[PDB]
């Protein structure tokens, strides 16, 4: 109800007129276990609708996918087949692939899926997460830490990891930029333990400059969002990969390093952040 | 005259090899004027002040408790002193009020050693007094 | 190997490791303090030194005894801060007492 | 559910409390032998306990969140850094009967008006601190 | 953090029962049997004290 609630205030789905954006299947927990089941190939199907039919590139949510692993479990205990290690669906690694083989990209359209994972006793070989990473192509890690510092959304860079990110795939260019800015955070997070114990001013100067970049970049990620625009009074942005591109090569070369930190919060491309730079005092 | 002076203390490091026309010591067996040549002398220091005259031509002035006056054949002096204490900071009535009871704990001071100890005491609240 | 043995070994070294970082917090602190006054004890242990510096002064050839100060903490934990002291002492000592020089040493540690 | 179950109140001072006792268990390792640490560190220890002997309430003795919001504001504002960690729960107990019987207006106020109004704060800073004064014998 | 995860507690070293366990044991006792000893000491100069007087 509170995502429903959510939604309709955001704008994605829209009750007056045909403006939605999205259409709910609810697997409610008070369900039996066969229709929590099967609320995924439920969504999948109203998705694969518009793949086919409409060819577009459609976006499969389905939360907690360890939620469906547990509900075939459960329907397979049921039915008396015996149960497998760890006591899951002696069927789970077909269950699983019957339901993610038809999300993939055919002639007329794609699915793509951004599917939530619960890891049980945060063990990721645990059955259900290491058949569900059989299938994944790419991980978000949203951190309570990044959320802390204030960046939204609150992904955290170094640990998302996506198996596209290779130059055959991505481009020369992309991979050099994305590369670039895992190490300028990872160098910069190993001497965060240098400054919290010797000093800043106990850094090298290229280890201050590095600071001041990452802090750069860093800030550059936070972007805003346009479906909180209501309640945070900041237009969303929505930048092409070119000008996330341009923008996060410019702040590794250098370029902006005279920039203030604050001028990279919150803003969408490189020239907004120049702009408010300027606006600032 | 180019002469390189190291004044310095456990605590506090003052001038450290910087060229001073004369530092006046408060030394034991005599003060005598540290000069840019002077000849090597390892003599030991006495409660009392230290002014080093600068080549600028400002004279700082210290108070110097005891140490070594390390002056080197060359124009190196090393002015090591346990205490080294500018003159602010020591509290002149105070200064006074430990001199005089130094003064009068001397007739109870029946020890002869005990009676030296006072006499330190009473020697350095002199030199102290002298300097406030 | 119960995962009963697991577990408490598990726990143990959790707890070892948690112990181990506050321990290198502490420690850093104390080292942070201990090289800001290492400066100014610096120039002035220098001005001991000067002494034999420009008046090179050396043991004529023997001495009837001898004084050892091997310096060091009593706290440990330090690797071989004090293993490598007392080895240079024995090194001495070895070195030592066969010129018939009574070495004596004073334990500061 | 989260703040959205709290009143305004207890909003205002409970964030605040979140907050300090976040950093306490972050630093809560270092509490051991952790004198020799940074001012912030001990600050952050300190705040820690106060907070922590400020959470204690006694078995089948139910609060009012006018009082819980009372004791909460003595902790988090910092008038009880200065108390030893043993007193903590002894002035507890104090400050509750003292705002309880003198000062029933301005529990009133945060039970009706369900907020720390500016007047409430600089009414509730006054009492706090006057009791605090008092407090030690 | 997540309460999944396994969780230490107090007394766990000596509960393992393992190497370092055994090293806080007999720390413990090496200190106290020591102590024991001064303070068993002082009692009984204290009572040959008490006796003289």
């Amino acid at each position: 109800n509170d995502l429903y609630h959510e939604m309709i205030e955001s704008g994605v789905i829209n009750l007056k007129d045909a403006t939605s954006k999205v259409a709910l299947v609810y697997g409610q927990m008070n369900e039996p276990p066969g229709a929590r089941a099967r609320v995924a190939l439920t969504g999948l199907t109203v998705a694969e609708y518009f793949r086919d039919q409409e060819g577009q590139d459609v976006l499969l949510f389905i939360d907690n996918i360890f939620r469906f692993t547990q509900a075939g479990s459960e329907v397979s205990a049921l039915l008396g087949r015996i149960p497998s290690a760890v006591g899951y669906q002696p069927t789970l690694a077909t269950d699983m692939g019957t339901m993610q083989e038809r999300i993939t990209t055919t002639k007329k359209g794609s699915i793509t899926s951004v599917q939530a994972i619960y890891v049980p006793a945060d063990d990721l070989t645990d059955p259900a997460p290491a058949t569900t990473f059989a299938h994944l192509d790419a991980t978000t890690v949203l951190s309570r830490a990044i959320a802390e510092l204030g960046i939204y959304p609150a992904v955290d860079p170094l640990d998302s990891t996506s198996r596209i990110m290779d130059p055959n795939i991505v481009g020369s260019e992309h991979y050099d930029v994305a590369r670039g800015v895992q190490k300028i955070l990872q160098d910069y997070k190993s001497l965060q333990d240098i400054i919290a114990i010797l000093g800043m001013d106990e850094l090298s100067e290229e280890d201050k400059l590095t600071v001041s970049r990452a802090r750069k970049i860093q800030r550059f990620l936070s972007q805003p969002f346009q479906v909180a625009e209501v309640f945070t009074g900041h237009l969303g942005k929505l930048v092409p990969l070119k000008e996330t591109i341009k923008g996060f090569q410019q702040i590794l070369a250098g370029e902006y390093d005279h920039l203030p930190e604050q001028a990279f919060y919150m803003v969408g491309p490189i020239e907004e952040a120049v702009a408010k730079a300027d606006k600032l005092a | 005259g180019q002469m390189s002076f190291t004044f310095a203390s456990p605590t506090q490091v003052f001038f450290n090899g910087a060229n001073v026309r004369q530092v006046d010591v408060p030394t034991q067996t005599g003060a005598f004027g540290i000069l840019a040549s002077h000849v090597p002398t390892l003599q030991v220091l006495r409660p009392g002040l230290v002014v080093v005259h600068a080549e600028d031509g400002t004279t700082s002035k210290y108070f110097v408790s005891s140490g070594s006056v390390t002056v080197n054949a060359d124009s190196s002096v090393q002015l090591l002193a346990e205490e080294a204490v500018t003159l602010d900071m020591l509290d002149p009535g105070v200064a006074k009020a430990n001199l005089e009871k130094a003064q009068s704990e001397l007739l109870g001071a029946a020890d002869e050693a005990s009676r030296a100890e006072i006499q330190i005491r009473i020697e350095a609240n002199e030199a102290l007094v002298k300097a406030l | 190997a119960t995962l009963k043995d697991i577990t408490r070994r598990l726990k143990s070294i959790k707890n070892i490791q948690k112990i181990t970082k506050s321990m290198k917090m502490v420690a850093a602190a104390k080292y942070a303090r201990a090289e800001r006054d290492l400066k100014p004890a610096r120039v002035y242990g220098i001005g001991s030194l000067a002494l034999y510096e420009k008046a090179d002064i050396k043991v004529p050839e023997d001495k009837k005894k001898h004084l050892i100060i091997g310096v060091s903490s009593d706290r440990g934990l330090c690797g071989a801060i004090h293993s490598s002291v007392a080895k240079q002492i024995k090194s001495e000592v070895a070195n030592l007492t066969a010129a018939g020089k009574e070495v004596k040493i004073v334990g500061v540690g | 559910v989260g703040s959205a179950a709290q009143t305004r109140a207890m909003k205002q001072v409970a964030g605040t409390m979140k907050l300090e006792l976040a950093q306490y268990r972050e630093v809560a390792a270092f509490a051991q032998f952790g004198s020799d640490l940074d001012a912030a560190t001990q600050q952050l220890l300190s705040r820690g306990v106060r907070l922590t002997e400020l959470l204690k309430q006694g078995q089948y003795a139910p609060m009012a969140i006018e009082e819980q919001v009372a004791v909460i504001y003595a902790g988090v504002r910092g008038y009880l850094d200065k108390l030893e960690p043993s007193k903590i729960t002894k002035f507890e107990n104090a400050f509750l009967s003292h705002v309880i019987s003198q000062h029933q207006a301005l529990l009133g106020k945060i039970r009706a008006d369900g907020k720390i109004s500016e007047e409430t704060d600089a009414k509730l800073k006054e009492i706090v601190t006057n009791f605090l004064a008092g407090f030690e014998a | 953090d997540t309460p999944e995860g396994v969780r230490s507690g107090a007394g766990a070293v000596r509960d393992a029962g393992g190497a370092f366990g055994k090293k806080e044991q007999a720390d413990e006792e090496r200190y106290f049997r020591a102590r024991a000893r001064e303070q068993l000491a002082a009692l009984k100069k204290h009572h040959e004290n008490e006796i003289s007087h």
